[PDB]
RNA sequence: CGGUCCGGCCGGGAACUCAAAGGAGACUGCCAGUGAUAAACUGGAGGAAGGUGGGGAUGACGUCAAGUCAUCAUGGCCCUUACGACCAGGGCUACACACGUGCUACAAUGGCGCAUACAAAGAGAAGCGACCUCGCGAGAGCAAGCGGACCUCAUAAAGUGCGUCGUAGUCCGGAUUGGAGUCUGCAACUCGACUCCAUGAAGUCGGAAUCGCUAGUAAUCGUGGAUCAGAAUGCCACGGUG
RNA sequence: ACUAUGGUUUUUAUU
């Protein structure tokens, strides 16, 4: 149990602790079931050491675990000038994005009083 | 004796012959029960068939097509009892007791101008 | 409308049938990136683009008795309020509320 | 190979038209195909009708065509010929194909 | 005799035991979606036999005979005057409005929906106890601090 | 009714439909009763249908301190070295706060997975574009079929069957957040539509009150079309369930 | 004679 789930519900679904982990979906969490070769239908296979976690490297070239934001980390810091859009909008709570503020904001703005 | 009634119903179309003879009904070439099992009308052919008792001295064919199953049962239906006024004429007079000789105040009308489907009431709210 | 739109009109449409209407089977199969090394065709893009108040955008379908691009009928060159007339004056073929 | 088409825009003037080729029909070959009926076209309109706005009144139209085939069905100079002398009249579209 | 009666609208069934039914499967049912609201038929009741006791041949029968409305109270005309007064509830009505009436808890109880809400409602109205009881015996007595006319 | 290891398929035939057109039947006509043997109301035979059969065309006199110089006409007022008209860039989603009408929902009258029934009305002259293929994908490549009751847009959904969720802001839900694309147009900072893989917060049926229907009626599911370079959830048609 | 149940019609302007 929790060989690669997380989380103590160990007798569910193959989606279960499998998604939205460490760089980790469903597209992602199908690419690593196909690595193994394993069965995924109402429960995932009971599985031993030596069969999946040799198998991460199958599914490695993607931003993950402790990789997951450690070099935007610090490449999301090049631009911070007052007089550039995207600098502003990094070192201010902007969207660089633009939206629209008069009318249909009420989520970027939080609640009102 | 052959005793042929039409019916017709929402854009389908059926005929339906009787015979006196051996109690069974088909319908397409197919049994009664082998194509329908769950579809909400697929009972309501019954309705005029025992006021004479079901399958045990009349042959029933049926051929339809065209529409969907709720009208197709309907034209059926009335097929069914044009024809059975045909095999005898005081049935007419049971027909009546049950509504089954009559078509149904339920049809297709020409579409009311612009509004959407033209039957719901806009906002009137007072605001 | 302006005064000048009937003058703009005449102007637009030869501009059109110089330009435009002979080159828009052309301007669909210059999208060519196969030529080995640099570009063939970059640098003459900008001939739609080229003359001035002519474009396909601008050059809009207007209506044929009023002096307006919008509220119409394509298939009459129309507005409601000459529909009404015409409905009721048809020359236009098959134009009727039924009764044949 | 030659295809043909007959359309009209009211439904006595598709007969009007109709009856040069059906009788033509019979100065060659052996059967006729009579007119061929074809489903016909309803082209609709809903329009607005107040000078302003009013959302309660709104007006409709139509414009309905009657389409017939025939069919030639013979190879003959003088049979394709009466469509020569058709096309002329109020409210009729002869096309002619391949 | 052509125009007679007319008979039928509804049949009774062999199985269910009760003419209800026909009334009791338009509760909460929307958009014309019968057999969302038909789910009850035959499972809740099988649930009820494995939450209260055991059997439920008479469950459906007694609950609705401890909860049994037979008063309602109006604002009625006499002309110009529009008097309070006490009218016995309609026999077509009698035995089939309180089975549509168990509501003011259903979103509280967290008893896990449908079938498994009416396995602990009915245990409740098996006793006259729980929701809207207390409601039912207050119309009783609105109807004892006042009795009009009869 | 021939050919029929037995198909509207080929010959044929329009019975039955459909596309339609030209045209019917119903007059209070016939009976009971109430009521004033009038009218009308409630019942009933005959009929497919009757006592608004279902549905839709309407502005009698008069009225409102009603709208419109903007359908169209045109007085006056004002500018007339200009508020006229030409020329290029700009503005019309510039932001603060309260909404009127909508919408995905708040979970299980629901989702997630997987298979699966029953459609009409339209669009199609560098069109609609199949089969197949590349690309994670938007989209694009290669080229049939048909100029279109036939081909192509075009795998209807809700529903139905078998598993699953254990009632919790959740396997729910998805504003966000990141890196890069696809498509169009002088133009996408501001101010467009679409996509891939990650990534993430609210929402717990709505305060006084306000609005819809007497039945194919309130409610609800899916497909087209116009304007049009790219862009609608509004507009106009159509079919399904109850 | 009995829905138990809502105060009272602003200073006052003058195309």
């Amino acid at each position: 149990a929790r060989i690669a789930g997380i989380n103590i519900p160990d007798h569910k679904h193959a989606v279960i602790a499998l998604t939205s982990i460490y760089g980790v979906g469903k597209t992602r969490s199908k690419a690593i079931l196909a690595a193994a070769g394993i069965a995924e239908d109402v429960k995932i296979s009971e599985l031993s050491e030596g069969q999946i976690d040799t198998l991460r490297d199958e599914v490695a070239k993607f931003v993950v675990e402790g990789d997951l934001r450690r070099e935007i980390s610090m490449s999301i810091k090049r631009l911070m000038d007052l007089g550039c859009y995207r600098g502003l909008r990094h070192r201010r709570g902007l969207p660089v994005r633009g939206q629209r503020t008069k009318t249909n904001a009420r989520t970027r703005k939080g609640p009102r009083k | 004796n052959q005793y042929y009634g039409t019916g017709r119903r929402k854009s389908s179309a059926a005929r339906v012959f009787i015979k006196p003879g051996n109690g069974k009904i088909v319908i397409n070439q197919r049994s009664l029960e082998q194509y329908f099992g769950r579809e909400t009308a697929r009972m309501v052919v019954r309705q005029p068939l025992e006021l004479v008792d079901m399958v045990e001295k009349l042959d029933l064919y049926i051929t339809v097509k065209g529409g969907g199953i709720s009208g197709q049962a309907g034209a059926i239906r009335h097929g069914i009892t044009r024809a059975l006024m045909e095999y005898d004429e005081s049935l007419r007079s049971e027909l009546r007791k049950a509504g089954f000789v009559t078509r149904d105040a339920r049809q297709v009308e020409r579409k009311k101008v612009g509004l959407r489907k033209a039957r719901r009431r806009p906002q009137f709210s007072k605001r | 409308a302006k005064q000048s739109m009937k003058a703009r009109e005449v102007k637009r449409v030869a501009l059109a049938d110089k330009y435009f209407a002979k080159r828009a089977e052309l301007k669909a199969i210059i999208s060519d990136v196969n030529a080995s090394d640099e570009d063939r065709w970059n640098a003459v893009l900008k001939l739609q683009t080229l003359p001035r108040d002519s474009s396909p955008s601008r050059q809009r379908n207007r209506c044929r008795q009023t002096g307006r691009p919008h509220g119409f009928l394509r298939k009459f060159g129309l507005s409601r309020i000459k529909v009404r007339e015409a409905a009721m004056r048809g020359e236009i073929p098959g134009l009727k509320k039924a009764s044949w | 190979r030659i295809r043909i088409r007959l359309k009209a825009f009211d439904h006595r003037l598709i007969d009007q038209a109709t009856a040069e080729i059906v009788e033509t029909a019979k100065r060659t070959g052996a059967q006729v195909r009579g007119p061929i009926p074809l489903p016909t076209r309803k082209e609709r309109f809903t329009v607005l009708i107040s000078p302003h706005v009013n959302k309660d009144a709104r007006d409709q139209y139509e414009i309905r065509t009657h389409l017939r085939l025939v069919d030639i069905v013979e190879p003959t100079e003088k049979t394709v010929d009466a469509l020569m002398r058709l096309d002329l009249a109020a409210g009729v579209d002869v096309q002619i194909s391949l | 005799r052509r125009r007679v009666i007319g008979q039928r609208k509804i049949l009774p069934d062999p199985k269910f035991g009760s003419e209800l039914l026909a009334k009791f499967v338009n509760i909460l049912m929307v958009d014309g979606k019968k057999s969302t609201a038909e789910s009850i038929v035959y499972s809740a009741l099988e649930t009820l036999a494995q939450r209260s006791g055991k059997s439920e041949l008479e469950a459906f029968e007694v609950a609705l005979e401890n909860v049994r409305p037979t008063v309602e109270v109006k604002s009625r005309r006499v002309g110009g005057s529009t008097y309070q007064v006490p009218v016995e509830v309609r026999p077509v009505r009698r035995n089939a409005l309180a089975m549509r009436w168990i509501v003011e808890a259903a979103r509280k109880r967290g008893d896990k929906s449908m079938a498994l809400r009416l396995a602990n409602e009915l245990s409740d109205a098996a006793e006259n106890k729980g929701t809207a009881v207390k409601k039912r015996e207050d119309v009783h007595r609105m109807a004892e601090a006042n009795k009009a006319f009869a």
